[PDB]
């Protein structure tokens, strides 16, 4: 049957799911974790879009504004409408997976409503394909491939010139902030192969 | 985030093993999250954050995969050319053109909402900090606009059987990753995935650049520049957000380096001190590796030679001998709060010394600030992430190695004086602080250990459970928040793969209205403290045998 979803957990409560198409795998996906984890993934999923303090209050504010100014909703929205209608029911059976569980959460809540929406005041609504790609961008990308201090390090290098002269200035910034270092041990041997790239360390563009 | 990856050549009774430790610190529920996938091309078990559509850890029978941050640089900034006359325009490629805009409204629980703009350029969004009438920074991801590709990249890098298959869709994932492969024929692989900039001559990626157009990317280079390796020589690879390749630059970030000393090497020492390793000894790696000091074998060189000719009695020649005796394995004692050795609070009190007199001494403030953490530095709560050899300290260890240094020190952290009088001076400072807090018989000093918190505020630090929820653990480790091994082919087994992981504190955070804990609430807890693990199934035979429950669902789309 191209529509059953078979759910089989195993003695540590870990799901295994079996569906026929890819909506259905990932409906069935999304069934589970918001059996298992559905506070953690509604907090998270306010966590990456900056609504935390809807639900939290005025002390979540600055961090709600910083997780909007670092990010474009739109231009999110827009690489999943670019989706083949195959990637999109990734998404959107992840969702829908979501909703299903989260509706009969929300009809008998007396017996199915984690605990920590009872005692943090809200209940949970429904997700959408750009809620369930916010969960990744917000985290894998905008907060674990998202990292720079180059307006710091502009000031360092500045008064480490002011300080020890121009030319001594740059030398000492690259010997606190190497671009690169032969020396530092690496993944792969340089028997292997090297990286080709040679880099600017004089601040050239200025 | 550590991760080994064995290869034929150095697997005992396997013909590949991949043991992987993710690190993001620990919170309940868990950070990762328990799946298996079967159907639509799909055959796969492990665990992920968040439970993305895509695992990060996992296998499929055939080849197994697996992840640590690469912090390459693969974020540049740009200086933005404002108008007071022209508000909400920037200058670029000669003309002033329009930044995009929208209205944001932080509703507020309890509060007054409050609403407020965003801006961003061609180059990113525009940065909060930093601004001026005529100035302000655009944040600049080679992976904009790829963000959905690389969510996708990980799901589909799932149904690899093979390299090349595999490295198609490592070329996709545009985040700076650093991707893992082992397959069942004992191959292995590595790629520090992810799209950076094609710079303009000139441009040091450490610092900002105009963003009037002169200086802006030519565009991304090619996956042939990702650095990547199969099947190597050494039959291994091992990385703990290390270096991956030679010549190859870090993060810009001014607290990160990577130079001669690396906590990586750890890893490596074990992994070459024997010739072959089973599954169980790769899987030991993380208990040594969670309990090894990482600065011991930095400076112990340096501690002996400054030490080397004092006369027996000398206090500052017995805390070095102290440490000479001491494999920097931390240990705890039956009380389950001190530590064994007093080795790692020695190290400690006489490092922050030494940057204090060294690196921290040589940077005009406020910047010296930067330079002086030892390391150490935790709370009651025990680290909020791993363990590393701190920026100050890396430093340090260049300075120390005099000649033997590929970098130039153009300013010299001991200021003329002799490195042997700095290091003795530091050790009079440790003997000193020490001796007088625990008294002056080393042997019976019990030193406090650090612990180890499954916080209920998620990475953000934002709650994701109820506060009463948070865990703990006597003994910190630096370990993977979650640690999962794929052994392939392993000999004493009657499958082609087996797999085993540790999801602390368990599999579910749900918790009934009445606040009856999920029986898979906390079922995972004390195993993840002694270092245990459970089986990963995959078959359907292995899941149908170990099923508990089973629920069957008909939906039409
Ligand atoms: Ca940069």
């Amino acid at each position: 049957s191209s529509s059953e979803i078979k759910i089989v957990r195993d003695e540590y409560g870990m799901p295994h799911i079996y569906a026929n198409d890819t909506w259905h795998l990932f409906y069935g996906y999304g069934y589970v974790v918001a059996q298992d984890r559905l506070f953690q993934m509604e907090m998270a999923r306010r966590s990456t879009q900056g609504t935390v303090a809807e639900v939290l209050g005025k002390d979540f504010v600055k961090f709600d504004k910083d997780i909007r100014r670092n990010y474009w909703p739109d231009a999110i929205r827009a690489q999943i409408a670019a989706l083949s209608p195959e990637d999109m029911s990734i998404l959107q059976g992840y969702a829908d997976g979501m909703n299903a569980w989260i509706d009969k959460v929300n009809t008998n809540p007396e017996t199915l409503l984690p605990k920590q929406f009872n005692t943090f005041g809200f209940t949970p609504k429904r997700w959408e394909p750009f809620d369930v790609a916010m969960i990744f961008v917000g985290t894998m990308a905008n907060r674990f491939s998202d990292s720079t201090s180059e307006i710091d390090n502009l000031a360092l290098l500045t008064a480490l010139k002011d300080k020890y002269g121009v030319s001594q200035g740059m030398a000492v910034f690259n010997q606190l902030k190497w671009l690169v270092n032969p020396s530092a041990p690496t993944t792969i041997a340089v028997q292997e192969s090297n990286y080709p790239l040679k880099f600017n360390q004089q601040n050239s563009q200025t | 985030s550590n991760m080994w990856v064995i290869g034929k050549s150095k697997a005992q009774d396997a013909k590949a093993i991949m043991v992987n430790g993710p690190q993001a610190g620990w919170y309940a529920p868990a950070y990762t999250y328990g799946i298996g996938l079967h159907g639509a091309g799909y055959d796969v078990t492990g665990n992920t954050p968040f439970a993305y559509p895509g695992l990060v850890f996992g296998h499929n029978g055939v080849i197994s995969w697996g992840s640590t941050a690469g912090f390459g640089d693969d974020v540049d900034i740009f200086a933005e050319r404002l108008s007071a006359e022209k508000p909400g325009y920037y200058l670029h490629n000669g003309k002033w053109v329009k930044m995009l805009s929208r209205e944001e409204t932080i509703t507020v629980k309890n509060g007054q909402a409050e609403t407020f703009t965003v801006w961003r350029t061609v180059h990113g969004n525009i940065l909060q900090t930093d601004q001026t009438t005529q100035t302000a920074y655009a944040k600049s991801r080679a992976w904009d606009g790829k963000e959905l590709a690389s969510l996708l990249a990980w799901t589909h890098q799932m149904k690899a059987k093979n390299w090349q298959e595999w490295t198609q869709q490592a070329a996709k994932q545009a985040l700076t990753i650093n991707w893992y492969y082992a397959d069942v024929n004992g191959n292995i692989g590595y790629v520090h995935t992810g799209a950076y900039p094609d710079r303009q001559s000139g441009h040091d990626p450490r610092l900002p650049v105009p963003g009037t157009g002169k200086w802006d990317w030519k565009g991304l280079l090619p996956f042939e520049m990702n650095p990547k390796v199969y099947n190597p020589q050494s039959g291994y690879i091992a990385n703990w957000n290390n270096s991956p390749q030679k010549d190859y630059p870090a993060s810009d970030l001014f607290a990160f380096l990577w130079g001669g000393a690396d906590r990586v090497t750890e890893i490596d020492r074990l992994l070459e001190q024997k010739p072959r390793l089973t599954a169980d000894q790769a899987w030991d790696v993380i208990r040594q590796t969670s309990r090894q000091d990482l600065n011991l074998r930095l400076f112990l060189p340096t501690l002996q030679a400054a030490t080397s000719g004092l006369t027996q009695s000398d206090p500052r020649r017995q805390l070095v001998e102290t440490l000479t005796r001491w494999d920097g394995i931390n240990l705890l004692n039956d009380d389950g709060k001190t530590w064994q050795q007093p080795g790692s609070a020695i190290l400690n009190v006489w490092l922050t010394s030494m940057l204090k007199r060294t690196v921290v001494a040589a940077v005009p403030m406020p910047f010296d600030k930067w330079y002086s953490a030892s390391g150490y530095e935790t709370t009651q709560d025990g680290p909020t992430g791993s363990l590393n050899i701190s920026v100050g300290a890396k430093i340090l260890y260049e300075a120390v190695q005099g000649d033997k240094s590929p970098i130039p020190q153009a300013v010299d952290l001991f200021a003329g004086k002799p490195q042997q009088e700095v290091v003795l001076a530091a050790l009079e400072d440790t003997w000193e602080t020490l001796s007088k807090r625990y008294g002056n018989n080393v042997s019976n000093w019990k030193t406090p250990a650090m612990a180890l918190t499954f916080r209920a505020n998620n990475f953000f630090g934002v709650p994701q459970a109820a506060a009463e929820e948070t865990r703990h653990q006597a003994e910190y480790q630096n370990r993977g928040t979650e640690n999962d091994m794929i052994v392939f082919s392993p000999t004493t087994s009657d499958r082609p793969v087996l797999a085993w992981d540790v999801v602390a504190p368990g599999q579910s955070g749900f918790i009934a209205p009445d606040g009856t804990v999920d029986k898979h609430y906390e079922d995972q807890l004390k195993m993840y403290e002694n270092f245990g693990r459970k089986s990963l199934w995959l078959t359907k035979q292995d899941v149908e045998a170990h099923k508990e429950s089973q629920e069957v669902l008909h939906v039409q789309r």
